[PDB]
């Protein structure tokens, strides 16, 4: 009988979930965002599509920071992406109260993994149709995770999502084979903007704005901040030179 | 319209709630048209064999090229219209194939069309959401409930018939009657003339009109009516 | 009427559709895993499948450690696995706090089975799409294996198996126990039971695994650990040299 | 069969959207706000001659200077007046004054949005929104005499002359050219009954209609049957003249 | 139209959208039209009041939040009081705890967190009221555009209402003009009056139909109604 | 518990739960009553379908809320108990809170006020019971007869009937009875109630129950032998006239 796709907890006869599959389709309708993992940290990048000239430059923060060293970027619905960051901020704040030292990257993924999964178990609430990419510098090495609408996640050496997810992920495989031993944090900043322009062929019909934020122990020393000054303009001219 | 170089609407949309006289507007256009008019029943397209319904669609559009400047009309397209999905019936794929032939013969590869196409049904909810999308339909007109000024002309067009006492104001009769379908408005004038038989009256008076309000409306309030009963299903 | 296949209720055929549809969601990953019980311990082997190069093999694991004396192996989607993994660790640690000592393997499979039934009997929640397989060595029965299910019925097995080829793995392993008339492997060393399960796994699955194609859990007495890529590769070399 | 919070493609809600059409199913309440006072009136609509005129009261009193009238279904009217009288008298306790007519309307109109199933963050239990229309009248020391309308939609408008219920169309159009800023209190009483005579099904008398008034000195006052009967005799002289 | 999932906000469409969120956007599109803009040191909002009758009054489309900030009303009128109450509590919460004025950028995330809980859970509904948040802090003047979908983006100016997007053309050509005007509140408000004039269709701007509120550094938030805006007509 | 709202507005503006609840009364026993100058009478019928019902242990159709005020229900005999029990608790509560005996006007607004709650409360259904509250206020000899409709609307009536065959009895009370000139004696009030039940009960005796309410806290229920005395005198003046 019809109705397998009406509710959430109802399982399809093929073994899938329609509410989960339809939530993944909403991920590809938003602005694209990528990420690059390094030895001493991770690098985040996002392409915000500018609607009209009425947008004031650099007043829209796409990458929201949880605690200090934990960055978060999402591609999908705006409220679903901001709710995970606001919920993840309370998890990082409640952790430091009892547990002292801040929560690492692999442990923070379990907070959002169980929280998003709790929405798919009940029909009272809906899952998140946004893909959140979070990471940073933990106590040992570094880690990067991409939260899927289904709640599934693993360690990602690179991440691609959004409209340009097809062409952006193909460029991440070239960066791994280029530097198989290791990649510096300063070189990944210019490589992050280059992949965005290579994935801009699908989004080229509108205006774009570059926003990059990286965290590592080489310069900021455990601090996740954006890129300001001549460092942002240097990565633009280097990436657009190959075009 | 040839001066501005525009495209007249190919299809129209008339659904409304049941009992508003939608079929009256279909027969009113055929009178002014003075040309060939075709009225198709929703149960006529589906035949006793599987696949014959696809031939029934080509029967209608073949006469469009043979007879120019005609009008085709579909009555109760809900039993025709698709988007019944699949699961659990197993036989719902026979009905949707009629629309797939109907859509193809309407909007095909070669943009073949001349006349106007009319879709009419009492169930807008069960219709194919692709069928409601434009390009096969442009003008969308949904009938509503006549207001105090709308229901006033309903009793005025019926005042020329039957027998109306001189000095009776029909604006007070339509005001006491709440919002309802047009099919129940003509039943008031029909029943109003029926009180004179039992009540021993010459012609229908104002006293017999007030009895029809508690009879045609208040007395029949138990089922046997729509009056915005089905909004969707 | 037609809602019998949506929420769990008595069907006109006397069955449960959502329970039957839950078994189809356990094989979504299509991972075959088998475990044999050694003399003093029990070893488990599961397929390690990394689809993309961007995934870090060290971070990707389908085997979770509930406690030092209790291992767990899950075949199915990771989001439903991590939801049951974080929940099983909460109930396992509650036993040591409340009852004072460590929970055996049969009780942990019993409590999670009754909890999985809450996901079933209740109509406002859905059953888990994973199968929890616990591997532990108790102080009384010694080596034991208990396999759960979304229906909430736990049962012990000699050599457990899973995956789409489970029918080929169970039949291939059945001929060993019926011919030798033994309920457990007589090998005392925990290294011998690792190489023994790999031999019957390759012939049944018809595939030669690599160092990154397997994840081998080892549950010893009062200790549990997961073999790394170097330990798994070392066992594969000794098999080709001896046999 | 669906939730009460379900939106429509028209941009509006279900439920309350129908409550607006339920106002015409009841009686017709007409009122006019002048500079010398606000004259309010309702229609009892007696279906049988054995019904008592003093029984059905569609005009209640929230405050000495503030009063309103109900139309349509009166089941939801009593629940609103209990809170309307409470919020007005409780405001007298806190601020030691009379709540403004406009300020009281904003508190009463907030009750129409309380419908919902399992509200989160607080406890709000309502099965259906209020399907009754209230005309809020009164006088203050700042803006003067005010006549509002409490809509089931949750909004409100300040009307000089308003006709609700079944007279929201025919009787409302007559108030456009018959209203003037210089209209006195005595002439406004006969102007309301002038429309009530035509819109009433049966003959107009004291038993089929009940009118009230709100002034600065006496405040809210209900016309006695003797006072109402004197206005009916004077109405016949204003109808047929030349 | 009126198909697929109209029932709840927790069910996703097969196209990757939400009907209940899209239906809430239609309230602002067909609601009362209003415009707005801002400068470096100042911000100006202009609203067009409507009503159901000539003898009725005109409800205020601008509710004062605090002395340094305010909002505007568009789309659903009664749902504005719900978000306005939760917004004024957060403004007073920061003054009674942090002793600081609530910033415009942080005020957008507060209202976004209130509307996201109703869309992600059954029993609640997204508020279809439009909100234009203006204010002045140590950073400068800021303006936001609030939508039921949860989109919060700072803009120089925008318009939400009936045929309001047709008035954004004047804001684009003049985008380089009003941004350089500082300390001139007279000529800055006239830029918003000429913007809403492009969206006028049936009637024009009158004394009671024009509502203008300005906020700035030396000039706090003040609502000008009645004859106060007659000089800017 | 159950928070789902059962009451939903129809697109015409009516309510399915309220409209369909009114037919529970029209299918119930006919409850008719009249009021005189110093007295008031409330009659009711009984179902003749089943016999062998002990009269003493059978609960009366007219329930006593207090000494000076009673209640007569109709329609469903099930949901009527919830309204009677809560009205009797309020009778002692209002007597305790305000130190005043309850009146007929306050008791009617309470019973009608409770019915208005269930229509506005999510998860409950309205009452399909229509109650007739009659009595005498303290230090007042004027009878007050108030009708309570399932929709929550209350009104005063000199002569009104509810239940099956209502339109037949209402037309009988608008002709042979005058509101402006009610009878000044108790015997005329009893004979009028019996005549109103002859068009429904259709020649029966044990199925007729009439309760006479008198001021100064006096309640006298007519027995089976006393009701038959009025029936004999009416039947002789009916066919012969």
């Amino acid at each position: 009988g019809t109705g397998y796709d009406l509710s959430n907890s109802v399982f399809s006869p093929d073994g899938r979930n329609f509410q989960v599959e339809y939530a993944v389709k909403a991920v590809e309708n938003g602005t694209t965002s990528i990420g690059i993992k390094c030895n001493d940290g991770v690098v985040f990048a996002v392409e915000k599509l500018i609607t009209s000239k009425l947008l004031v430059p650099q007043k829209n923060v796409k990458i929201q920071v949880v605690d200090r060293h934990i960055g978060c970027v999402y591609s999908g619905l705006i409220p679903d992406g901001r709710h995970l960051v606001n919920r993840g901020r309370e998890e990082a704040a409640s952790f430091k109260k009892l547990y002292k030292t801040p929560i690492p990257i692999p442990a923070f993924a379990d907070r959002l993994g169980q929280y998003v999964q709790a929405h798919t178990l009940y029909n009272s609430v809906r899952p998140f149709g946004v893909s959140t990419i979070f990471g940073g510098v933990d106590k040992n090495g570094a880690h990067l995770y991409m939260l899927e609408p289904s709640g599934s996640y693993w360690g990602y050496k690179g991440a691609a999502t959004g409209k340009g997810r097809q062409s952006a992920k193909a460029e991440l495989e070239k960066l791994v084979d280029h530097h198989p031993e290791g990649l510096s944090a300063r070189e990944a900043v210019k490589q992050a903007a280059k992949i965005i322009y290579l994935a801009h062929e699908d989004n080229k019909e509108k205006d774009f704005e570059l926003e990059i934020s990286w965290c590592s122990l080489s310069e900021t020393n455990g601090l996740h901040k954006f890129v300001k000054g001549d460092l942002l303009q240097e990565a633009i001219d280097f990436a657009q030179k190959e075009i | 319209f040839a001066t501005l170089g525009i495209d007249p609407p190919k299809g129209i949309l008339l659904y409304g709630p049941p009992g508003t006289g939608k079929t009256l507007c279909a027969r009113a256009v055929a009178n002014r048209t003075d040309a060939t008019f075709i009225r198709v029943i929703g149960s006529e397209l589906v035949q006793k064999y599987v696949g014959e319904g696809a031939r029934m669609v080509r029967e209608l559009f073949e006469m469009a090229r043979t007879k120019k400047a005609c009008i085709i009309f579909f009555d109760e397209i809900d039993a025709v219209g698709g988007a019944r999905f699949d699961d659990g019936a197993g036989g719902d794929n026979e009905v949707q194939r009629t629309m797939l032939e109907l859509i193809t013969q309407l909007d095909g590869f070669d943009p073949r069309g001349n006349i106007k196409v009319m879709f009419a049904t009492n169930r807008p909810n069960t219709l194919d959401p692709a069928l409601l999308r434009p390009g096969r339909i442009d003008r969308k007109v949904e009938f509503s409930l006549p207001d105090l000024e709308g229901r006033a002309n309903i009793f005025r067009i019926h005042s020329k018939s039957m027998s109306v006492e001189r000095g009776i104001r029909w604006e007070l009769i339509s005001r006491l009657c709440p919002n309802s379908t047009g099919a129940e408005l003509r039943s008031v004038c029909t029943e109003a003339g029926m009180f004179a038989i039992r009540a021993r009256r010459k012609v229908a008076t104002e006293k017999d009109f007030l009895k029809a309000v508690d009879k045609v409306i208040s007395g029949y309030k138990k089922f046997s009516s729509t009056s915005r009963y089905m909004q969707y299903n | 009427a037609g809602y019998d296949r949506h929420i769990t209720i008595f069907s006109p055929e006397g069955r449960l559709y959502q329970v039957e549809y839950a078994f189809k969601a356990t094989n979504q990953t299509n991972i075959n895993s088998l475990a044999v019980r050694g003399k003093d311990c029990t070893v488990v082997i599961s397929q390690k499948k990394v689809p993309d190069k961007l995934l870090d093999p060290t971070t990707v694991s389908y085997i979770f450690c509930i406690s030092r004396t209790i291992g767990m192996v899950v075949n199915g989607p990771i989001p439903d696995a991590r939801n049951a993994a974080l929940r099983a660790k909460a109930e396992a640690a509650e036993f040591r706090y409340k009852y004072g000592y460590d929970m055996p393997c049969d009780v942990l499979a019993k409590r999670m089975a009754n909890l999985s039934q809450i996901y079933t009997q209740r109509a406002y929640m859905r059953p888990l799409g994973v199968i929890l397989t616990f591997v532990s060595v108790d102080e009384e029965l010694g080596p034991s294996i208990y396999k759960t299910d979304p229906a909430g019925y736990y049962v012990g097995y000699k050599a457990t198996a899973t995956g789409p080829k489970q029918q080929e793995i169970t039949t291939n392993l059945e001929n060993h126990f019926k011919k030798s008339k033994i309920d457990h492997i007589n090998e005392e060393s925990w290294e011998k039971v690792v190489e023994f399960a790999i031999t019957h796994m390759i012939d049944a699955l018809g595939t030669e695994f690599s160092k990154n194609d397997l994840e081998v859990g080892v549950a010893t007495k009062d200790k549990f650990f997961t073999l790394s890529a170097e330990n798994i590769e070392e066992r594969l070399v000794a098999i080709a040299e001896q046999d | 069969d669906r939730g009460v919070s379900t939106f429509s493609p028209e941009g509006r809600l279900f439920q309350v959207e129908y409550s607006l059409e339920a106002i015409k199913l009841g009686s017709t309440a007409i009122g006019i706000a002048t500079k010398e006072g606000v004259v309010l009136g309702v229609e009892k609509r007696a279906t049988s001659p054995l019904l008592e005129s003093d029984s059905i009261e569609k005009i209640v009193e929230i405050d000495r200077h503030i009063g309103c009238a109900m139309s349509g279904l009166t089941a939801d009217a009593r629940s609103m007046i209990e809170h309307a009288r409470t919020a007005a008298v409780t405001h007298n306790l806190y601020y030691d004054e009379d709540i403004n007519v406009e300020s009281l309307t904003q508190s009463v109109c907030d009750l129409a949005l309380r419908f919902g199933e399992g509200a989160s963050g607080e406890e709000r239990l309502m099965s259906r929104p209020f399907g009754v229309a209230l005309l809020i009248a009164g006088h203050d020391a700042d803006d003067g005499y005010q006549l509002f309308h409490a809509e089931p939609s949750g909004t409100f408008y300040r009307y000089n002359a308003k006709a609700i219920g079944s007279g929201s169309e025919g009787a409302q159009a007559e108030l456009l050219n018959e209203w003037h800023s210089s209209l006195t209190l005595k002439e406004a009483e006969l102007l309301v009954l002038k429309i009530l005579k035509q819109v009433m099904e049966e003959k107009l008398d004291e038993n089929n209609a009940q009118l009230s008034c709100i002034t600065k000195q006496d405040g809210f006052k209900i016309y006695d049957n003797e006072k109402t009967a004197e206005l009916i005799k004077e109405l016949k002289e204003k109808e047929a003249a030349e | 139209f009126r198909n697929n999932y109209d029932g709840d906000t927790v069910t996703f469409s097969p196209t990757g959208r939400l009907f209940q969120v899209e239906y809430a956007l239609e309230a602002i599109k067909q609601g009362s039209v209003t415009v707005g803009l801002r400068s470096n040191t100042h911000a100006v909002l202009v609203a067009l009041k409507r009503n159901a009758d000539e003898l009725s009054s005109y409800q205020k489309k601008i509710i004062k939040c605090d002395e340094h900030m305010g909002l505007s009303l568009a789309g659903l009128a009664p749902d504005a009081r719900v978000l306005s109450n939760y917004l004024r509590q957060q403004c007073n919460y920061s003054s009674l705890v942090f002793n600081r004025k609530l910033a415009v950028e942080r005020a957008g995330h507060l209202l976004c967190d209130k509307a996201q809980k109703n869309t992600q859970s059954y029993g609640g509904r997204p508020y279809g009221v439009g909100l234009l948040i203006i204010g002045y802090d140590k950073s400068g003047a800021h303006l936001l555009e609030f939508q039921p979908s949860g989109n919060v983006t700072e803009l120089y100016g925008t318009a939400i209402g009936a045929r309001s997007q047709g008035a954004k053309t004047y804001l684009e050509r003049t985008l380089d003009t009003f941004i350089k005007i500082d300390g001139n509140p007279d000529e800055l408000i006239k830029a918003g009056v000429e913007a809403i004039s492009q969206s006028l269709r049936d009637e024009s701007l009158t004394v009671d139909n024009l509502s203008i509120a300005i906020v700035g550094k030396d000039t706090p938030f003040t609502i000008y109604d009645g004859e106060a805006v007659a000089k800017y007509i | 518990g159950y928070d789902r709202a059962l009451s939903i507005f129809s697109p015409d503006g009516h309510i399915f739960q309220v409209e369909y609840a009114l037919e529970a009364v029209k299918r119930g026993t006919c409850a008719v009553g009249v009021k005189g100058k110093n007295c008031v009478v409330l009659g009711c019928e009984r179902r003749s379908t089943l016999k062998l019902q002990d009269t003493r242990i059978t609960p009366s159709k007219v329930s006593k809320i207090d000494s000076h005020v009673v209640l007569s229900f109709s329609g469903l005999n099930a949901d009527s108990r919830i309204l009677i029990e809560k009205a009797r608790v309020e009778a002692q509560s209002h007597r305790l809170t305000l130190e005043d005996p309850v009146t007929v006007e306050y008791l009617t607004r309470y019973v009608a006020g409770v019915q208005q709650r269930y229509t506005q409360s999510g998860g409950v259904r309205p009452f399909g019971v229509s109650t007739l509250i009659a009595g005498f206020d303290p230090r007042d000899d004027e009878p007050k007869l108030y009708q309570t409709e399932p929709s929550g609307i209350y009104s005063s009536w000199s002569a009104q009937t509810i239940g099956r065959n209502s339109k037949t009895v209402r037309e009988f009370l608008e002709k042979n009875y005058d509101r402006k000139e009610p009878p000044a004696t108790v015997e005329e009030c009893v004979k009028l109630t019996v005549r109103s039940l002859l068009e429904v009960v259709q020649t029966g005796a044990k199925n007729i129950e009439i309760t006479v309410v008198k001021p100064d806290s006096d309640i006298v229920a007519l027995s089976s032998e006393e009701i038959n005395q009025y029936v004999t005198q009416i039947e002789q003046e009916k066919q012969e006239q």
